[PDB]
RNA sequence: UCUCUUACUUUUAACCAGUGAAAUUGACCUGCCCGUGAAGAGGCGGGCAUAACACAGCAAGACGAGAAGACCCUAUGGAGCU
RNA sequence: ACUGAACUCCUCACACCCAAUUGGACCAAUCUAUCACCCUAUAGAAGAACUAAUGUUAGUAUAAGUAACAUGAAAACAUUCU
RNA sequence: CCGAGCCUGGUGAUAGCUGGUUGUCCAAGAUAGAAUCUUAGUUCAACUUUAAAUUUGCCCACAGAACCCUCUAAAUCCCCUU
RNA sequence: GAAAUUGAUGGCGCAAUAGAUAUAGUACCGCAAGGGAAAGAUGAAAAACCAAGCAUAAUAUAGCAAGGACUAACCCCUAUACCUUCUGCAUAAUGAAUUAACUAGAAAUAACUUUGCAAGGAGAGCCAAAGCUAAGACCCCCGAAACCAGACGA
């Protein structure tokens, strides 16, 4: 197995100069072995991903689906280390910039079926990551507009060479 | 080949030259001169005296691996070489003409 | 496991080539790599481009005043190349400057000023001393060496060149280094210029010639979103250039460019330099 | 619509097919060239007689060259250098 | 197990370094890649004659672009420049068309020249004196 | 993944151990003693395959005539039916006949 | 292939050729072996040839590192910043007079597919076709029915 | 039963939540017509059509899945019976 | 008249396009003898190389989040009701 | 899962039948029939491959190869020269 | 297929799909005889990057999915998967979901090449009218329905 998502906690990068940007805070936590179906889990990533972290549990707390109180457990766990941890001065200022969920150790069972056949059943297993980044959730990214369309075109026709010539 | 060439103008020869890098060439085969205003045509060749074209061999390398692949179905006929062709790079210095018409 | 140490060996090769790729080293002057010798390298530097300077004075111009004072602090936990950077920098100027005004006299001053700053800018010359080998030879207190930097070192290699082989030799080397460098390019494209009609009106007007009329030669899809523009300028009801464009104003723009070319004698087809 | 029974060109039923101006011409060509040819070999330079034994000796030694090759063919010669040069496998610096 | 294969690795990844721009599983799985490799390096093989066919076609459609610009069919002008002796091929044919749009004019001039010259000893068949265009450079 | 990440133990082969140093020794005993030894007798090793060598079915039918009497019952048994089959393989199965 | 490679267009390091022509290897580094049959060649060569080449190429920096190693290298670096790295390995002296010779030869850009057998920096002389080329003009520029 | 089918209830069904198989699967970026052809084309030739995607139905095709056809013939292949 | 092959010419180079079968030159990796010592050389050996056997074992896919499966109701979760 | 049980062993049964038969490269390589419980196979021949010895091999000028049968095909065999 | 007669100290092995079936004849399967597995990997001390499959990151007209290319991914032009079998297969004939591992040419006679010695060769035997000794090279895997013997089963 793999863990790499825990060891990125503890990358300490070196001190920023005063002239430097402040580096957006970043935590990652997940939760491992979860019976759940990684399919299913992939949709509450997704509808999670991109947006703040109170947006999210609000969007969580209101879903049907199993796996929605699970990824609201670990987003709050997420929140509660980022401020005692990750020196993170709001709660809400957090957004999920990654959530997805991947493939556990899952279990091989038996299914009887009519004739004295079977299948193979397997008591599947997922994990669930997030990364939180500090700051307010950034933009979504606007429809292009037929100007900038245009404008691509445009280059595109420019672009053109007199192809195998001189 | 036929190049249209002209001063600064690289051309890459399917080969090698046998001439050390840097050395200066005299191309002798030149059917036609051109210039903004008049073009000299040869029958078929230009003269000598008409026309000087010169050249330096820039580079001599060797071509990237092209794949020759022959394949038959059902035959278990499969084959794979892999030729580089020798390449020599001159760059056209000048091109020269005299009033001799 | 697979009794063997070749394959392991091999693949312990190619792990380490996909770590590099994924981080990738910081840059690292040539001079720490293995296989380095300054002596050798400048000698070679120097028969490379065929020319017979003297080692003192190329050692002189690669040293810079940044590496001393880098040095000397070193120490506490040589003369620099300032005079030769100088003179060389003032010789390329001078020289680049014979050369253009011998090879478009109808250029004007500002022109031939303007060609003489791209040459001997430090775009042009960085990549002129990068690709040879300037860096490699320059002791500098940062690497990558920067522009600023790389542009007084070749031009102390230039006032180097001057100091042991002479004005001539020196002449012949910026003719094949710098000014091969504006082959391919554009009159205006090294001459940043701004009101191009202005500055036809102007040349024109010192010429003795009426002012040009610009007249619409030419012109396709006009309504369309691609429209073209032939827009010819008239003097005296003569045609003296005639620019293609998406607008008439771009058009007439690019007409005012190529009389400014025909004028100034640099246009394309020109007298290619003669080497 | 349109079906030729079978497969073209091989049954009784055939794709029909028409003769072109150029493959007209192409023959033409062609025939022309061979009446030449009839032309060019209808006249011979010498008789039967005469060319009799004309080319026998040429021929013979031909065929006396093809015989010493063919009775050369012996295993080729083997000398010591060849065999005392793989000890230079293990050549090295001092 | 006394002969195991160790470089299975190193000669799976000499095919699939070729396959990696593939779409689907054949850019990942060998058995796959392998068949869509070859089938590639056959394609690229047999291409290369194609590319010199596709190359005299794209000059043949310049020069007839060029010549019905100027007013001659493609087999005029072409017949015409090998009747006048120049012997310029159909790639610098091409690109004078594009470049050079004067010296094809010019080209283009000579070619009709020499195709009414015909024309003109065609008619007046006999000894008339040649056309001062048809007239061939012999060499010895 | 059929390839170790890891460098295998490096392998240090004494090639100056005492089996290595003297190998090969008194293998021309005969002929440097009188011939008193044969050569072969220097052979360690299964009784019914010292200085004698042989396809398979050779070897299986000396093995059996020699030691098969002090053979274990399993051993014996997978002998013979070795023997019948290589038998069977090479009077009766090949290319060439 | 060609559509499964990088391929960059014909082209030279600084103009090489325009004012005078630059040897663009810069250096040579030869990693060889004392002991080692792979490295007999590199050997022969470091004995007999590489001086010669050296004194021929004036401008190239040789580095004959005698060290252990179970394949010879030669690492060519050209003006260019470009480095290769080839085996000399189990290769004759000829061989490897060959290869020094074709390093020394070539230039630092990558061999890779070449897209067009021929550069040109000023392809048009006499004005490069556009569709208004080889198009009569009309009396006060009047496009087709216009009436005025 | 049918002419001649209709209405309703339960199950099934569809959506939501939990759990979660099977045959199958060369790769597929998986259209229609005509012709071709190993003799019946999604992939070939000529035309036509053609933004991308789900969800629910259908069973005309994928010579659909399933069982190395039980029919038929062959094998100096078997076995049962007379 | 032109177009038109891998025919022919052209510049360079040439052993480098027939099934079964046959001849030959090389060779990956492993071990052994001597070398070598960031991966090797000369030889001797052999369980010595897998895009294919409805191949064997293991992993994970497709079908598929589909087919299927489950808890009578309220409540104080004492209890009551159907 | 009984036209004769199941397990183990002989057993790696046998199969003229089907399937499979794993590095690179070059070269030669498609060709009459006979016998056979034999036509799904095999031996011989023919063809094919390799190496070796030797000298004629192919193409083919006259001349020449049947009457039955009154006439009668393209051709064939043989064959110096070349 | 004889007999007389002759005389007689470890590993160019495997290393967890390998090597014993074996961590075990255990678990499990069968009434019974009987069949019969899988697997583990830290450290001196625990009293301290790479298969397939997916996700990051669904998708754009058109087509064995590539090639020639191109400024440009696609758009343009060319291109009827592979293996086996067959007279002939894109074939709507077989096999294959895919990854990893395993999985299949054994050898005599006579020849050929290379040595040694030579009217003799060979370390008894055998061969010899240049032979003889030695070496090199030289022939697969899975699959029946069956038959018989001995057990186990009402
Ligand atoms: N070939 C072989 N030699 C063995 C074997 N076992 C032991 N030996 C040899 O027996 C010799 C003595 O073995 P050691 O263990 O050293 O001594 P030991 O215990 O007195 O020996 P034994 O009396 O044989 O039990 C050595 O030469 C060993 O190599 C075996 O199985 N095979
Ligand atoms: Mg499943
Ligand atoms: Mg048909
Ligand atoms: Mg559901
Ligand atoms: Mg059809
Ligand atoms: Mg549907
Ligand atoms: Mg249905
Ligand atoms: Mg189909
Ligand atoms: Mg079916
Ligand atoms: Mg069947
Ligand atoms: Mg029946
Ligand atoms: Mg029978
Ligand atoms: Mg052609
Ligand atoms: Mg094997
Ligand atoms: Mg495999
Ligand atoms: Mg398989
Ligand atoms: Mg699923
Ligand atoms: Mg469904
Ligand atoms: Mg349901
Ligand atoms: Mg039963
Ligand atoms: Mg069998
Ligand atoms: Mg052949
Ligand atoms: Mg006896
Ligand atoms: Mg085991
Ligand atoms: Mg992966
Ligand atoms: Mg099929
Ligand atoms: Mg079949
Ligand atoms: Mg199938
Ligand atoms: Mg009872």
């Amino acid at each position: 197995i793999s863990r790499k998502w825990e060891k990125k906690n503890k990358i300490v990068y070196p001190p920023q100069l005063p002239g430097e940007p402040r580096r957006p805070a970043e935590i990652y936590h997940c939760r491992r072995q979860i019976k759940y179906s990684k399919d299913k889990m992939w949709y509450l990533a997704k509808l999670i991903r991109g947006m703040s972290i109170d947006q999210a549990l609000a969007q969580l707390e209101f879903n049907d689906k199993k796996g929605a109180k699970i990824i609201k457990e670990v987003l709050l766990e997420a929140q509660d280390m980022a401020v005692r941890d990750h020196n993170v001065e709001f709660r809400s200022n957090l957004y999920i910039a990654e959530s997805t969920s991947g493939r556990g150790q899952c279990l091989k069972r038996i299914r009887y079926h009519g004739r004295g056949r079977f299948g193979i059943m397997e008591k599947v297993y997922c994990h669930y990551f997030v990364k939180l980044v500090e700051g307010p959730p950034p933009p979504p990214e606007p429809p292009k507009t037929a100007v900038a369309h245009a404008k691509e075109y445009i280059q595109q026709l420019r672009s053109r060479t007199i192809v195998h010539t001189l | 080949r036929q190049w249209k060439v002209t001063s600064e103008d690289l051309i890459l020869i399917g080969n090698e030259l046998d001439l050390a890098c840097g050395e200066r060439i005299r191309l002798e085969k030149v059917l036609l001169v051109g210039a903004d205003n008049f073009t000299l045509l040869g029958k078929p060749l230009l003269g000598k005296d008409l026309v000087r074209v010169e050249a330096t061999v820039i580079e001599k390398t060797e071509s990237w691996p092209r794949i020759i692949m022959r394949f038959r179905k059902r035959k278990n006929f499969k084959k794979k070489r892999i030729v580089t062709t020798p390449q020599t790079v001159l760059r056209i210095n000048s091109i020269e003409i005299a009033p001799c018409l | 496991v697979k009794k063997g140490f070749r394959a392991a060996f091999r693949f312990q090769k190619e792990l380490e080539r996909q770590r590099l790729l994924r981080c990738p080293p910081p840059p690292v002057r040539r001079s720490e790599k293995p296989n380095w010798d300054y002596h050798a390298e400048i000698q070679a530097f120097g028969h490379r481009l065929q020319e017979n300077f003297s080692l003192d004075l190329l050692k002189t111009a690669f040293v810079n005043s940044c590496y001393i004072k880098s040095e000397e602090a070193k120490r506490q936990q040589l003369k620099s190349n300032q005079e030769l950077s100088e003179q060389g920098t003032s010789f390329s100027q001078t020289c680049l400057t014979q050369f253009l005004e011998d090879e478009y006299p109808d250029m004007p001053t500002e022109g031939i000023k303007n060609l003489v700053d791209f040459l001997t800018g430090e775009e042009v010359v960085c990549h002129v001393a990068r690709n040879l080998a300037v860096e490699q030879l320059t002791l500098s207190e940062e690497f990558p060496v920067p522009p600023a930097v790389l542009q007084q070192t070749f031009f102390a290699v230039i006032g180097a060149l001057l100091q042991s082989s002479g004005p001539e030799r020196t002449a012949l080397f910026i003719r094949d280094f710098l000014i091969t460098q504006m082959t391919g390019k554009e009159l205006f494209e090294m001459w940043k210029i701004i009101n191009p009609m202005g500055l036809l009106v102007e040349e024109l007007k010192k010429r003795n010639v009426s002012a040009p009329e610009s007249r619409l030669t030419r012109q396709s899809g006009g309504t369309t979103a691609l429209p073209l523009y032939f827009v010819g300028l008239y003097c005296d009801k003569k045609l003296i250039a005639e620019g293609p464009g998406e607008t008439v104003l771009v058009a007439e723009e690019e007409a005012a460019r190529v009389a400014l070319r025909k004028l100034y004698g640099f246009t394309e087809n020109r007298r290619p330099w003669n080497y | 619509r349109g079906r030729i029974p079978g497969r073209q060109w091989i049954g009784k039923h055939r794709r029909p097919r028409f003769v072109s101006l150029r493959a007209k011409q192409n023959m033409i060509r062609r025939l022309e060239i061979e009446a030449e040819n009839h032309y060019w070999l209808s006249m011979p330079y010498m008789t039967r007689e005469q060319e009799r034994g004309h080319a026998a000796v040429r021929r013979r030694e031909a065929f006396e060259a093809i015989k010493a090759a063919a009775t050369s063919k012996f295993p080729p010669h083997r000398f010591i250098a060849d065999q005392l040069d793989h000890l230079n496998v293990t050549k090295k610096w001092s | 197990l006394r002969n195991r294969v160790t470089d299975r690795y190193f000669r799976i990844q000499e095919v699939l370094k070729h396959a990696r721009h593939f779409r689907g599983r054949k850019n990942r799985c060998y058995r796959l890649a392998v068949r869509t490799v070859i089938r590639a390096f056959v394609k690229c093989t047999k291409a290369r004659y194609l590319k010199k066919k596709n190359m005299r076609t794209l000059w043949i459609n310049r020069i007839t672009a060029a010549s019905q610009e100027h007013g001659l069919k493609y087999p005029a002008l072409i017949g015409n420049l090998v009747k006048c002796q120049v012997e310029l091929n159909r790639k610098v044919l091409a690109d004078l068309a594009i470049y050079e749009p004067k010296t094809f004019k010019s080209l283009a001039a000579l070619a009709s020249r020499r195709r009414h010259e015909g024309f003109a000893a065609a008619l007046g068949d006999g000894k008339e004196p040649e056309g001062i265009f048809s007239r061939v450079v012999q060499y010895h | 993944i059929g390839i170790r990440l890891t460098l295998p133990p490096p392998k240090v082969v004494d090639r100056w151990n005492e089996k290595r140093a003297m190998f090969g020794v008194y293998d021309n005993i005969g002929i440097l003693g009188n011939f008193e030894k044969h050569p072969k007798e220097l052979i360690r090793g299964p009784i019914w395959l010292r200085g004698w060598k042989g396809n398979e079915l050779q070897r299986c039918i000396r093995k059996r005539k020699m030691v098969g009497s002090r053979m274990f019952a399993d051993d014996l048994h997978n002998l013979n039916k070795r023997i019948r089959y290589l038998y069977k393989h090479f009077n009766r199965h090949g290319k060439f006949r | 292939t060609a559509r499964g490679t990088p391929s960059r267009f014909l082209a030279s390091v600084l103009h090489n050729g325009l004012g005078r022509y630059v040897q663009q290897l810069q250096r040579l580094s030869f990693s060889v072996s004392r002991d080692g049959a792979s490295s007999r060649g590199a050997r022969e060569f470091v004995e007999r040839e590489v001086i010669d080449f050296a004194r021929r190429n004036p401008g190239v920096v040789i580095y004959v590192n005698s060290r252990p190693c179970c394949v010879p290298r030669v690492v060519a670096e050209y003006l260019n910043g470009a480095v290769r790295e080839e085996s000399i390995h189990c290769k004759s002296v000829e061989e490897i007079s060959t290869l020094v010779q074709k390093l020394a030869d070539q230039s630092g850009l990558d061999v890779i597919r070449i897209r067009k057998p021929f550069h040109t920096d000023n392809p048009s002389i006499q004005g490069q076709w556009h569709p208004f080329t080889n198009k009569p003009t009309t009396f006060r520029g009047l496009r087709p029915r216009e009436v005025q």
